[PDB]
């Protein structure tokens, strides 16, 4: 039961830094699964990838696990997907192979990237392409950073995460949206963080991710692998985009005076002001839950909580799903680091849906994309570095079959 | 005027809200209705076997 | 002499086996060593029937249930031999568990189970626990019962089979899986006793007046119904009935075999010394509709016919009496053209722990109630082709969705046929 | 063979009860536990009246406490004999009536009363040959009139053969706790002439004289006046559970004190109730019973019978007694005070003899007598009921719930005509 995860560029390999903090201090047979750590960071500048080189766990992972580059993508898919990545892509993938074949019962791959970058979005893309190719049957969690509406660190970030989904829809099978507006507007609200940095947004995200694959670490009263949420999650092959969330993302002073039981939490986990991505679930109709449980929780209470939030007018059901949850429950509680601004629970709840209102955000950043676009803004440097007109508008149109499958499915 | 529109559309939102909560509770009563009356039913067909 | 093998299947039916053998093991006094230390000479008579290592087969696609199996008590019991047991994991997929994952583990467990049933001389039948809305444990243990039915043609074979319910769903492909399953059920599995966590909730909520209901107590609820359905070959009784006597008694047409259950006495803790412990008082509790262990209201339809096997030292002119007054007060809820409807059975032997103990088994035409329960959520969900790529893509097609829709349908109706 | 089931409603009806049961486990010699520990075995005999043997020697009452507020059901269970009752018999609800008889009748009434009859059916089919039921509730509060009387309509719909004791207590002007009583007061009688088997009446204004004057206690809480009305109610109901010389049923009774269907309203007293000052400096013989039985002063009412006529009377004996004493002393005190007794009916008086005196008495007795001064009640209600919906003080808070001002014009009705015509059989 073992599952290796790459993280690819300067958000990924950060993300990194948190995520294998956490796991190591979480172990210390159960350790198998990801024990040296099953993990490639990988980059094309190496500037972050030598922190970790001389960090504090300069032991602990292999040195040749570590890759790293000779130049940087320059923010752009083009650079980070024809000229450089041809070079260090074929080092990454001969790597993952035998760190494959050292496992033998392997789940899956879970890859960690950011598409408004340029090796996140170009090299990523080109990684899942060739191993598609490879293994195919084998599942690959992507868990992606799109850019938000109104906060934004580059310009040309819309030509990037276009061009980077139109190829995460045909080869990842399970993708995970994840803003950094909507992360910066929840560690303000529930967190009190008024001046948060990346390294608050990477610990939280590092807890979603270990809360779903606690399931084959640890046994649970009612265990659910990585293949489950292939089956229960995904109605039809091309809608594979999900909201996540997490609770109780609550400070060490409001966590002691409030009561945490199973019925708060799953109502909190479903409130728009507690999702990892800026989007109104409201504006659309869910498809289908899942909940992963952790801690002290007996299946009747979940089974309680379900029940009224399906009989609550709020927020609505799709009319071809009745019975639309996939729960999950596991005894260990959420282990904490030491320095994290996260108080120990007794129970904690991820909350993994899919509905249509990520249909609405597809259409929000193309508008910004179709903008630039027609004047052909910014198109000139992609085009050197091996693109051309074409690619554009066919990506353009992608898009546009993906709003008018959404506004259909959910009809 | 926009700040009144909202007002307006405001007030629009709550009349169907309470709307809602009253259809529910049409819905409600209606099954416990279904359930008492069809034991009416079986009492009448019981007579009527015996 | 007269044998019974156990077979389980999946998460659901590894749990409830591990708790059914903790139950029978402690009534035949032999201790999770595996060593004798009973006090009564009637328990050695009839122990090949079950065994001291039991003769039971685990099955399943994870290692985390044969893990926490050894771990806890009784663990250390089961051959390791009989630990038949496969590594990927079907994982809610129907087709994965009855097409893709079951095609080489079937011929294994098929192996020790035919080595398991020649052992002995003449079998009884088989004794299947397991599910209906997981793939591993539904799919697998499925074609295992199409299987067996192929080598052993005249063996009885019970299913203790768990059905998803709308307010206790677990999963989102629960229709996909209970209709299918029931599709193999109607025309393999002699017969069937409908259990669902729905009504199991219920029972620990009202009558058990439990706070926290675990998974242990619903398994130990289940396990109780099944040590007292076969009591009757391992204890002497004033009247014997085995497994081949209730099937006949029960079920008037071969398409009719999907039964509903209670048990009795069941009280709470605090009213435990409160109460009294006659036949008449477990019959009102026997015949009482909040009392089955399925979803289907009893009283929304009427009785075809109904069993009740009791253990304790028992007066059989009590029963009678009590089984004819049921019949004559409420003519209504009985069919009419079968006089008698209630087949009785005594056994000496109590539980541990009661004086006197009752399982009910009714054959009603409630059962119609559920199965249109159930394919309403299936009727919606297919038309659309929803969740449909991840079973096609891996041998099913569409008829076969429609096939079992056709089975549904033409069972409900002939349930209200004769009605 | 004859059995009573016991139902106690509302607060007052609770604690009246939890004394009641005490009193009778004491009589029968079964410990706070629920096991037998008599020494003979004229107690086991005529112990499947009241409770049930569960197993092993243990003795469960077959009561079944019913209200709406949880604290209530939690005092009898705190104390001792509070742990005999069986759990399921606490039907009880969430929200709570509040002296509403609207609320009471209508409001919380329709969700509460299947689940209690669920229990009563049970409690009813248990037994084999019912002799009557047994209810105690009040006529002010709405948790328990209300509520208690639809029981009482509910079982006359069911159970139309079976007789039907009611104690109730009245609210009196003088004892007026709350605001609704006049409210309450008339729809509650309006029912109880409609359903009841035959009422006895009670009023706590009587209560607080007999426990200044002759029990000259000094704190007389309501532990004590419960004492008082459970060893009453005891006393009537002592010839089903023990053999006499001259056995005197409830029907029986019930038959020989009702002379017209709608005279069903009763006046207690009891015998002997001594200060433990003058316990040493009088005997026991039956004058000293029955003076003190006959007593205006002693009646458990705040209606004294000398104030109108008796129409019949009663008088349950306890202990070794001789019948012809028994009838002479009884003939005396009837020849004497001749004015006060009907004209057209001779020997007015009804008696009968049990040969078992409660433990540490030699003799006791109880007085059941169908007076005519009742209309006296009913008057000194009725027109503060009419003062009150003369100009609508109050009405909302039932009006909006339900009822009409039809509803009320009913109401009076009964009782003004019930008022006529017990001043016309006066
Ligand atoms: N959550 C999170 N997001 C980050 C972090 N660092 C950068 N990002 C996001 O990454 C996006 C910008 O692209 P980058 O990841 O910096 O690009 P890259 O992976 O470094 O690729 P190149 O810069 O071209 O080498 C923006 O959405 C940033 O908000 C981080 O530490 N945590
Ligand atoms: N001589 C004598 N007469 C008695 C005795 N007991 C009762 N009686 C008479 O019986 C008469 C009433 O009839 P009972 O026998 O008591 O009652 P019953 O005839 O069974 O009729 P029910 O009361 O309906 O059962 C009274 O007038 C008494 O005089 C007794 O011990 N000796
Ligand atoms: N009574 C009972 N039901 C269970 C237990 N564990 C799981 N279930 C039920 O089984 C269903 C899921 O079946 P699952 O274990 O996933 O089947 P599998 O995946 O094929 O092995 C859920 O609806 C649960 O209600 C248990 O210990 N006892
Ligand atoms: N004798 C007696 N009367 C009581 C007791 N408790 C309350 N009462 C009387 O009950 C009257 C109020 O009725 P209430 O308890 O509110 O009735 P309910 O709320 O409907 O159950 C008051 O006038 C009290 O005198 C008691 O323990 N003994």
């Amino acid at each position: 039961r073992e599952v290796i995860s790459i993280h690819i560029g300067q958000a990924g390999i950060q993300v990194g830094n948190a995520c294998w903090e956490l796991y190591c201090l979480e172990h210390g047979d159960a350790f198998n699964t990801f024990f040296v750590p099953r993990c490639i960071f990988l980059d094309l500048e190496p500037t972050v990838v030598d922190e970790v080189r001389t960090g504090t766990y300069r032991q602990l992972f292999h040195p040749e696990q570590l890759i790293s580059g000779k130049e940087d993508a320059a923010n752009n898919f083009a650079r980070g997907h024809y000229t450089i990545g041809k070079e260090i892509v074929d080092l990454a993938l001969d790597r993952i192979r035998k760190l494959a074949d050292n496992c033998t019962g392997l789940q899956g791959f879970l890859v960690f990237n950011a598409v408004g970058g340029g090796t996140g979005s170009g090299l990523g893309s080109l990684l899942l392409e060739r191993l598609s190719v490879d293994y195919g049957k084998k599942s690959k969690l992507g868990f992606t950073v799109y850019p938000s509406p109104q906060v934004s660190t580059a310009v040309v970030e819309p030509y990037n995460s276009v061009l980077s989904t139109h190829s995460l829809l045909e080869h990842t099978d399970v993708a995970v949206m994840l803003d950094n507006e909507a992360i910066y507007d929840i560690c303000r609200r529930s967190l009190d963080i008024e001046r948060p940095t990346y390294t608050n947004l990477n610990r939280l995200i590092a807890q979603v991710i270990s809360s779903l694959t606690a399931s084959l670490r640890f046994d649970g009263a009612l265990n659910v692998d990585i293949t489950e949420f292939q089956t229960n999650l995904v109605p039809y092959p091309r809608i594979h985009f999900m909201l996540s969330s997490y609770a109780p993302i609550i400070s060490a002073e409001k966590a002691y005076h409030e009561q945490l039981s199973v019925a708060e939490i799953t109502n909190a986990a479903f409130e728009p002001a507690s999702m990892m991505v800026k989007c109104d679930p409201r504006h659309g109709k869910y498809m289908a839950c899942c909940l992963m449980y952790r801690g002290d929780v007996v299946p009747k209470d979940v089974n309680a909580s379900v029940a009224t939030i399906k009989t609550k007018r709020t927020i609505q059901f799709v009319d071809w799903c009745p019975t639309g949850f996939k729960c999950g429950i596991n005894y260990q509680p959420p282990t904490v680091v030491p320095g994290g601004d996260l108080a120990k629970v007794q129970r904690a709840v991820c909350m993994i849906s899919n509905s249509t209102a990520i249909g609405e955000i597809f259409s929000r950043l193309d508008h910004k994309f179709d903008l630039m676009y027609a004047k052909r803004a910014f198109v000139h440097w992609y085009v050197g570095e091996g693109m051309e007109e074409g690619e554009f508008s066919e990506a353009r149109e992608d898009l546009a079959a993906l709003e008018k499958d959404f506004e259909e499915v959910g009809a | 005027l926009y700040y009144l529109l909202g007002e307006r559309t405001r007030r629009e939102h709550l009349a169907m809200d309470m709307k809602v909560r009253a259809s529910q509770q049409l819905k409600k009563d209606s099954a416990d209705d279904l359930y008492t009356l069809t034991a009416h039913f079986n009492e009448m067909r019981a007579a009527k076997e015996q | 002499m007269r044998e019974i093998v156990h077979i389980q299947g999946g998460q659901c039916g590894n749990q409830i086996g591990a708790k059914f053998w903790e139950v029978v093991s402690d009534e035949h006094g032999i201790d999770p060593t595996g060593t004798y230390h009973g006090d009564s000479d009637l328990q050695l008579e009839r122990i090949n029937v079950y065994f001291y290592v039991p003769r039971a087969i685990l099955m399943d696609l994870e290692p985390g249930t044969m893990d926490s199996v050894r771990s806890g008590p009784y663990g250390q019991i089961f051959r390791p031999d009989n630990f038949v047991f496969g590594q990927t994991g079907a994982g809610n997929n129907w087709a994965k568990g009855h097409y893709t994952e079951g095609a080489e583990l079937i011929d294994s467990v098929l192996d020790v189970v035919r080595k398991e049933a020649e052992s002995c001389d003449c079998l009884q039948g088989f004794q299947v626990c397991h599910s209906l809305g997981g793939g591993t444990g539904s799919g697998m243990g499925t074609l295992l019962i199409s299987k067996i039915r192929e080598e052993y043609p005249d063996r009885m074979m019970l299913t203790f089979s768990v059905v998803p319910s709308p307010k206790v769903s677990d999963t989102v492909v629960e229709p996909y899986n209970a209709t299918l399953s029931v599709h193999q059920l109607v025309e393999n599995a002699d017969e069937c006793m409908v259990l669902d966590n729905e009504a199991l909730y219920d029972i620990c909520f009202r009558t058990l007046k439990l706070t926290t209901p675990t998974f242990g107590d619903l398994n130990h609820l289940i396990s109780a119904v099944m040590s007292g359905i076969t009591c009757c070959l391992r204890f002497p009784g004033q009247l014997n009935a085995d497994l081949r006597k209730l099937a006949v008694n029960l079920i008037p047409f071969p398409r009719l075999h999907f039964f509903m259950v209670g048990f009795t006495p069941l009280t709470s803790r605090g009213s435990q010394q409160y109460r009294a412990l006659t036949v008449p008082e477990l019959t009102q509790q026997m015949w009482d509709a909040k009392n089955m262990m399925c979803a289907a209201d009893p009283r929304h339809g009427r009785y075809l016919t109904a069993s009740a096997l009791f253990r304790g030292r028992m007066s059989t002119k009590e029963v009678d009496e009590q089984m004819l007054n049921v019949q004559n007060k409420n003519s209504s809820y009985f069919v009419e053209w079968i006089p008698n409807n209630v087949k009785s059975s005594v056994c000496d032997i109590p539980p541990k722990g009661l004086k006197m103990s009752a399982t009910f088994i009714g054959n009603s035409t409630a059962i119609q109630e559920m199965f249109k329960r159930v394919s309403e959520q299936f009727t919606a969900m297919f038309r659309r082709k929803a969740f449909l790529h991840w079973y096609t893509g891996e041998g099913m097609d569409e008829m076969e969705f429609t096939e079992a829709e056709s089975n549904m349908n033409d069972l409900v109706s002939e349930y209200q046929q004769y009605q």
